[PDB]
């Protein structure tokens, strides 16, 4: 329980204070209250900065990628798929999170996965329930290469098997940055020579998700488009930065078009009249 | 086991229950009752501070 | 009854569940337990015990017992290298095999000192001296016994106790190291160099044989668990 | 100094001058079985100076393409005095034991053994569908011997000392009980090894408890004047060996 | 709550104090601190090896086998299939527990039944929901020899019913050795004259599964395949011994072709060169 | 056993679920915190700073 | 018949609940929080040990 | 927490005690111990009888009868079947209850029902679930004579209701006997002038159970069949007797062939020879 | 209601239960109790007892 | 309304809770912990008891 500022009243004045005169040149923002300069009431504020804070702005369930797999075909790529892990393909949760510039969090994850019956002649079968497989490989675990490959035995890899018609998969997932805070941007190189890649590429390294039906090939064409939702809870966050005004372009660098600074008016005076 | 804390409610006008289920601090849920701030070092963030009724580079 | 709520997460199964199932034999009478001697309580008992690092694994030495002895002789001028690996233990192919291999092996994140332990397997009247240098990375390799003896280094001397051991220091920007390879944590080299020769009296043998050992220390750590990438099986074991 | 130990067990004394310690297990000490931990419900039998005594195993010689030498021990003193007929004449069997080495040389030889102490080191074989003969795995007091490269004997164990016929890394078999015998420093290797089985005893001659295993990392090597012939000399001593189930004699 | 060990601060020493000078002839481990060696400054450590311990390590969900049967056929003998169990047969957990040689744990069993429709000519039925029947027999009881055997009836032997669509079945298992721990390698025969066989294949002897469709003879071919995931807890371990090196061959013998120790360099002195 | 009644809004997935869900790595040991400055509580404190604002956006 | 106990939590900056509801105790859940350990049995396996300063084999 | 008996340990002895001579000619089971013909070691025997109980021995789910009845027939006593309850059709459950002459216990009874679409020209349909309704008619009440008689109705009879697809209908049943314990042989005739039925039939009069489908006549036949499985719990047992050698024959009486009493040797003594 | 989670053995028949189901007949009044006499709460109170060992089975 | 009671565990190295949900004694779990005998009216079954160390039929 944190009210904001009460406004206490005040009366006319005629003195040598002056809390109107500043200088922002020494960078500080006036702490003007306006029983300053005018004559207010007294007003007791029942108004709470709940809403806006770090925790309540960035924990809602964001769609990050989206991934396509089916469960037949005459290529076996198409049959599994695959996604290196970043928050930086979708650009509302990663301008949300852009306000800072490092950040510790959990993460809450939730899959949502949807099944279509492709178009086919054969399109009147009875199949049953589709078991969907979703294996996390932690950086430098070994990849599966096919559905039948024998990497899918989840030993000691996190798995999660979801049976169509229940209620969407969810797990926890903890801190799990080698430093002490999630690099949102890392002005810096790969290589000590200064070469390499730039930006924030090195300090991704986060692991890699796998999609298949456990099922085995049908006698009918199924498309399933799983949509993964993170949840970043338990949120620290430091050093903030002015949001982003130009619209992005690829996800490993930083780089854009140069937009203007705001919309145009094409006068510079109101008055009454068009306006 | 359990923890007794105070609902969102308004002004001029509770008391839920909560037990944690597992083993980690990671399965617990949002801290949404921190409405603390301090704006000092946003606003304010200099050395020989400035009394707001003096010239103040006087 | 009780109005109850389903969670996402339910109906699934995830390997790392720690919940409670019912016992297919109830009241099963366990047979009484035996006090055995060789507890394991934890890997890190296991991963502190030296054990040979195989060195001279170089274009068929490793079909044979040769690839754990360093050759070492008597030399010509001084300072030269005897050999040299870097510090990965889990993915430099010199520390690869070992315990701390393995073990680290069955690891993604590791944290802590090192140390290597030499044994001098020569005769009981010859000598002899060695750098054994440690290198931070930053710069390169270490080209000659100059720009090798500015880093973490050792004089070891070969007298009555056989063996010296060379402490790598934890050094490091973050907490943990990747055990996999990574340019950003890369971790450094370990180098030895002749220091003076060996010298030797007559009638007796002048190439002999060092051999290394490696363990952690006290304050070693592993974190984040994966499937070791040494076992491929195609078929089953019929 | 601490370099000279001696020991006694029974009737029998060794005395060395260039010993190094002596490696005791995995801490435990040889002791008898609790009524606690006890399964059968008969008297035991405790010899205890006709039984617990050195006996001493055959040399054998070691020259610069020596690979190793291993022995099985509840079997080797099949032969051996009251030992091996208190084995012949029981069902149960339950003993520790303290294995000491032997050899020696000067100071202008140069070489290392490795002396380990191997608990179930259940051995593979030649081929690799095959079954393994008795007289391959055990020969009683005459040793086995290791092989520098793939050996394919018929009914015989892969004798390949890079694998150690078990087939694991051979510089990772330093996690047992173990010692050196380097030459410029050591003289023998004393190894004290407590009884370690899944059961509180066990039949002395369908079960092999463990394996002594004598390695050369470093070869030996010598001028062209020096002594050629280097004996190892290998002898056992049983601890706190008792008995149980008394019946005729036999094995079958 | 057990931390790793500080790092103590040391300074200069000039004495007659030898830590790094020791002898690993005796089988001793040195102990030897980096604060003997070189000047180091106080570092309060907060590691934890938590995620080290043997309970950690080997408490993950394991494929052990693959179990496949049909649902109707010309021969009785594919409508039902069985398996004596083991924990050799997968590489994975197999190597897992050889790090011990004698270990105690509780074991907590799930499988995984997926159904997948065989390719006929009759596709187009309208199959309801099948139910399997896992039926475990302990070591010397009767052996069913087809699906309507009257064997199955499970009025002693534990059995589990699971219909399709819902969770994984799972159920957990006391320690069931005769011994006081399960002998992971038994060096030894069978017979007291040293014949017979030679390994751990005597001290197997933990019983077999059974498993079968409970609906009759359906008008489609169906193929079943069940996964066995056994989860070892409560775990304690004894006399390790070190990894094996080599492919394994065969589930009953321990037998191998040899391996090279590492993987070659080609040279042994390291360079700033192509290295 | 115990005998319940589930209620609408069953087996449905709200954004705005504040529940608890299992880990899918138990017992990860977390880095330790480091004490960063420049903390960010509350948005309102970064929306109390003075910045520029463009009144001359007039035609490019 | 209920127990408390303490998460795991980093350094630097709890309390679940757990009730046992099978009658045997093969249907517990594992036991994560044992952290301790001795390796005084496979480092430093000897008699007459060694004091680390002195020569040992002196 | 009830221990087997310890051994104490005993020495050399010679005196006129004679605990080995005794006469079985009075009835008495002698109660040596080892400790009184050999010398025995002292022995902490930790063992249980715990999984020797009669109540671990009995509390076992045991299949009592098969009930087979269908969905749509020429005939209308096929489309429902009954069962007049009795546990002595199955041979196991009937031998693990014939050890003793009363018992005393509550019971749990449970069903598993089983669908197989039956073979016929029109097998491509769409068929909903089908729902099955097991009524227990108490010794005396109506008995339904077709699957839409209004005896039916379950006013006063226990019934219940199972949808295809969930956990299967369990309920408990109290201890129902006119007496003070199930007679499990009656020695003795129906009539007061010794003639009628001689057995246990006549104190049977437990009852009788009614199986149909809830759904009307549907345009494909299909079988369902019903596994009744009973588990005594609670349970007191008197006067126990020897197990049967011979098999049995029928329900109502305890006839039988005369079998012989083991297995032959063909010699009598044993030897080293090929026994 | 309660959000709740099901673990895998859901809806399972294991011949080893030992749960609590309903009765079909509440409130069903049990004769009483009789002492009669050899009443057995062990198996092993029956295998203690002596009988006799067909020693001589051999060939008819 | 609750119980405690001890777990079935081994030897030489608990308290589950249960609670009654049903209004009749026939709804209870089986009573599988009732370890108690007494063979003494199957052996042992006669008038004027023996003293196994006198001849007893003297
Ligand atoms: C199958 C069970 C495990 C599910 C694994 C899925 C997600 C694994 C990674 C957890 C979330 C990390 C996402 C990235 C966090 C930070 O926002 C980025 N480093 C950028 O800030
Ligand atoms: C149907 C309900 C019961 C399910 C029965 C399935 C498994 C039965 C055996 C339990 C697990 C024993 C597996 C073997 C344990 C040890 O790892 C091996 N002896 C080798 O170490
Ligand atoms: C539909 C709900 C009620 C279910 C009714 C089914 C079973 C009704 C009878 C209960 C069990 C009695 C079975 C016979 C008990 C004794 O074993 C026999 N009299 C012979 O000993």
């Amino acid at each position: 329980v944190v009210r904001v500022a009460d406004t206490m009243p005040s009366g006319p004045s005629n003195s040598e204070s002056i809390p109107a005169l500043t200088a922002a040149e020494t960078g500080h923002t006036s702490q003007v209250v306006p029983s300053d300069t005018i004559q207010t009431r007294h007003v007791r504020n029942f108004h709470v900065r709940s809403e806006s804070s770090v925790e309540n702005f960035l924990s809602r369930s964001a769609c990050v990628y989206i991934v396509e797999y089916k469960t037949r075909d005459d290529t076996p790529d198409k049959m599994y798929d695959s996604w290196v892990i970043n928050t930086r393909q979708v650009a509302q949760l990663r301008r949300k999170l852009e306000f800072f510039t490092y950040v510790r969090f959990d993460v809450e994850v939730t899959f949502v996965i949807t099944s279509v019956q492709d178009d086919s002649t054969r399109q009147n079968t009875d199949t049953p329930a589709l078991t969907h497989q979703i294996m996390y490989v932690p950086p430098g675990g070994p990849i599966p290469q096919a559905v039948d490959d024998y990497n899918w035995q989840t030993s000691t890899n996190p798995s999660v098997f979801w049976t169509e018609g229940n209620a969407p998969p969810r797990m926890s997932i903890p801190f799990m940055s080698v430093g002490n805070a999630y690099s949102n941007f890392y002005d810096g190189w790969s290589h000590f020579s200064q070469t390499g890649v730039y930006g924030f590429n090195t300090l991704n390294n986060m692991g890699k998700l796998y999609f298949r039906h456990v099922n085995d090939k049908t006698i009918s064409p199924i498309t399933s488009k799983v949509r993964i939702y993170f949840k970043p809870k338990h949120v620290k966050a430091w050093v903030p930065r002015p949001p982003r005004l130009c619209e992005y372009t690829h996800k490993d660098n930083v780089d854009f078009e140069p937009k203007g600074v705001t919309t145009s008016r094409t006068q510079l005076t109101i008055s009454n009249s068009t306006h | 086991g359990a923890q007794v804390s105070t609902q969102k409610t308004g002004a001029h006008e509770i008391h839920y229950t909560n037990i944690n289920y597992y083993k980690d601090a990671a399965s617990n849920s949002a801290n949404r009752q921190d409405f603390t701030q301090d704006p000092g070092k946003f606003t304010e963030p200099v050395k020989d501070i400035m009394v707001k009724s003096l010239p103040a580079l006087n | 009854g009780l109005p109850v709520m389903n969670t996402p997460g339910s109906n699934q199964f995830l390997t790392s569940d720690d919940y409670q199932s019912p016992t297919a034999m109830p009241q099963f009478d366990v047979t009484p337990e035996m006090n055995i001697p060789g507890e394991v309580k934890n890997l890190m008992e296991i991963a502190e015990v030296d054990s040979v690092v195989p060195v001279n694994n170089v274009n068929e030495n490793v079909n044979s017992l040769e690839a754990y002895r360093i050759p070492v002789h008597s030399v010509t001028e001084t300072g030269a290298q005897v050999f040299g690996f870097t510090l990965q233990p889990g993915a430099d192919t010199v520390m690869e095999r070992t315990l701390l291999g393995e073990i680290l092996n069955y690891y993604a994140n590791w944290s802590g000192s090192i140390k290597l332990t030499f044994m001098y397997c020569g005769s009981a009247m010859a000598t002899g001296k060695f750098l054994l240098a440690y290198s931070p990375p930053g710069a390169g390799v270490p080209k000659n016994r100059r720009e090798a003896m500015l880093g973490t280094h050792i004089i070891w001397d070969i007298g009555l106790q056989s063996s010296c051991v060379l402490c790598v220091p934890w050094i490091s920007q973050t907490h943990y190291r990747f055990v996999s390879k990574d340019i950003y944590t890369d971790a450094g080299f370990i180098t030895c160099w002749y220091q003076t020769s060996i010298v030797v009296p007559a009638e007796v043998q002048n190439q002999s044989v060092i051999l290394c050992f490696v363990s952690a220390c006290n304050d070693f750590s592993v974190r984040l668990l994966r499937d070791s990438p040494f076992v491929r099986q195609t078929a089953f074991y019929q | 100094s601490d370099r000279v130990r001696s020991i006694t067990l029974g009737n029998s004394t060794i005395t060395t001058q260039e010993s190094a310690n002596v490696v005791v297990g995995y801490g435990v000490w040889p002791d008898y079985l609790s009524d606690e931990e006890a399964t059968a419900e008969d008297q035991p039998t405790q010899p205890d100076v006709a039984t617990c005594r050195f006996y001493t195993l055959d040399s054998v010689s070691w020259m610069k393409e020596s690979q190793g030498w291993w022995w099985k021990f509840p079997d080797a003193l099949r032969d051996m005095g009251l030992f091996g007929q208190n084995m012949q004449y029981h069902y149960l069997g339950r003993s520790g034991y303290t294995i000491h080495v032997q050899c020696n040389a000067s100071k202008f030889h140069q070489g290392c053994l490795l002396v380990v102490c191997v608990p179930e080191a259940e051995m593979g074989a030649a081929n690799i569908n095959e079954k393994i003969n008795r007289e391959h795995l055990s020969n009683g007091e005459v040793a086995n011997t290791f092989s520098g490269t793939k050996s394919s004997n018929t009914n015989d164990v892969q004798q390949a000392v890079f694998n150690a016929g078990m087939g694991v890394a051979v510089g990772n078999l330093t996690i047992f009980p173990h010692q050196w015998i380097n030459l410029r420093t050591n003289n023998c290797a004393t190894i004290v090894m407590p009884y370690i089985n899944s059961v509180p005893m066990d039949n002395m001659f369908r079960h092999y408890n463990f394996t002594l295993m004598i390695i050369p990392f470093a070869k030996l090597d010598y001028a062209a004047g020096s002594s050629t012939y280097i004996p190892i000399t290998v002898t056992v001593a049983p601890m706190c060996a008792e008995y149980n189930g008394l019946r005729l004699a036999g094995h079958q």
